């Protein structure tokens, strides 16, 4: 779970910068 | 039609009596449950009536923390008393409530849509008054958990703000697990998003701050789609939080990559004629580290409050102000000293 959600966290971050 | 039943005193003795009531009109949905509007046979006054499905095998929550609370800032339990029907085989709750004919939604939007921005006045007082009611519950240690502009109850002329919808509402101790996926997502806690089961009432002060900026803005800041894009927008103004902070609120996440993003100053995120004062009651409201927010009851302290503190301050249309000054030792609990300010000196004798 943690791990998980903070793969498609860093993503939509990579996106907006 | 006129509907009589055997209701108990929500607060009171409990001792049992007939009420009768008429004039049943749906309001809307509720937590759990929809709200109906009513008015007393008796006094001829205008209530709430909230109707919940009860299990007979528990006791309601809702019910246990309203008959605790008596706030001119929360919407008060007159009467509970219970029902059947829809089905049968099961029992109704239902709460008898204030009425009160806004809210803090319907009043933003009425703005929003008219390309305007809510008065500082009204920004104050509205604040000032969810603070209030914020500070008196959680000295219960009851987070409410469901802060919102819906939950926002309005009487437009006086200009009284009262709390409601208690139907998420949890009393809170240390050591036991709460759901993470609660509140609303636009008023939702970083920490909460983390799925921290350890949050503790702060997350009402977020929400609050949520609730502030939007009056500020006319929009809500932290909008989005998935629960995950709300935590996009929340870093999109404050900045990418630090190791410590994400240690503060899920230490489960505290060693990842997280790309540094520059926070957006303050400054810059409301227009230019937004008071300094409420700039700096929105910072110490919003923040990663819920230790760090401030308690309700400072809130209230805050300067952008000051003006409500002035000997002749008055409302728009003339009137006098509420009452923001009727404070008790329960709502003081937690900082006594604080009314050193929080009771000005024309309020004292
Ligand atoms: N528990 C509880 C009560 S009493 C009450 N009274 C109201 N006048 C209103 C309104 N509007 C509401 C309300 C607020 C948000 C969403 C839906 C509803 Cl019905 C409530 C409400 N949820």
């Amino acid at each position: 779970e943690p791990q998980k959600f903070a793969e498609e966290l860093i993503h939509r971050l990579e996106a907006v910068q | 039609k006129v509907t009589t039943v055997v209701a108990t005193p929500g607060q009171g003795p409990d001792r049992p009596q007939e009420v009768s009531y008429t004039d049943t009109k749906v309001i809307g949905n509720g937590s759990f449950g929809v709200v109906y509007q009513a008015k007393l046979c008796d006094s001829g006054e205008l209530v709430a009536i909230k109707k919940v499905l009860q299990d007979k095998r528990f006791k309601n929550r809702e019910l246990q923390i309203m008959r605790k609370l008596d706030h001119c800032n929360i919407v008060r339990l007159r009467y509970f008393f219970y029902s059947s029907g829809e089905k049968k085989d099961e029992v109704y709750l239902n709460l008898v409530l204030d009425y009160v004919p806004e809210t803090v939604y319907r009043v933003a939007r009425h703005y929003s849509r008219a390309k305007q921005t809510l008065p500082v006045i009204y920004v104050k007082l509205y604040m000032y008054q969810l603070f209030r009611s914020l500070a008196y519950i959680h000295s219960f240690g009851i987070c409410h958990r469901d802060i919102k502009p819906q939950n926002l109850l309005l009487d437009p002329d006086t200009a009284v703000l009262k709390l409601c919808d208690f139907g998420s509402a949890k009393q809170l101790v240390r050591g036991e697990p709460n759901v993470s996926y609660i509140c609303s997502r636009y008023y939702r806690a970083p920490e909460l998003i983390f799925g921290a089961t350890d949050y503790t009432s702060s997350i009402d002060v977020w929400s609050a701050g949520c609730v502030l900026a939007e009056l500020l803005l006319g929009q809500p800041i932290f909008p989005g789609d998935s629960g995950v894009d709300q935590l996009v927008e929340i870093i999109k103004v404050l900045g990418t939080p630090t190791r410590e902070q994400i240690r503060e609120m899920n230490p489960n996440y505290t060693e990842f990559k997280f790309p540094q993003i520059k926070a957006h100053p303050w400054t810059k995120v409301f227009r230019p004629r937004t008071p300094p004062e409420a700039i700096a009651l929105c910072s110490r409201l919003l923040e990663y580290t819920p230790t760090a927010r401030l308690t309700p009851l400072e809130a209230c302290a805050h300067s952008f409050f000051d003006e409500l503190r002035d000997p002749n301050v008055k409302l728009p249309n003339g009137r006098d102000t509420p009452a923001l000054f009727n404070f008790t030792t329960q709502e003081l609990s937690s900082n006594p000293p604080l009314a050193t300010i929080l009771i000005p000196p024309h309020a004292r004798i």
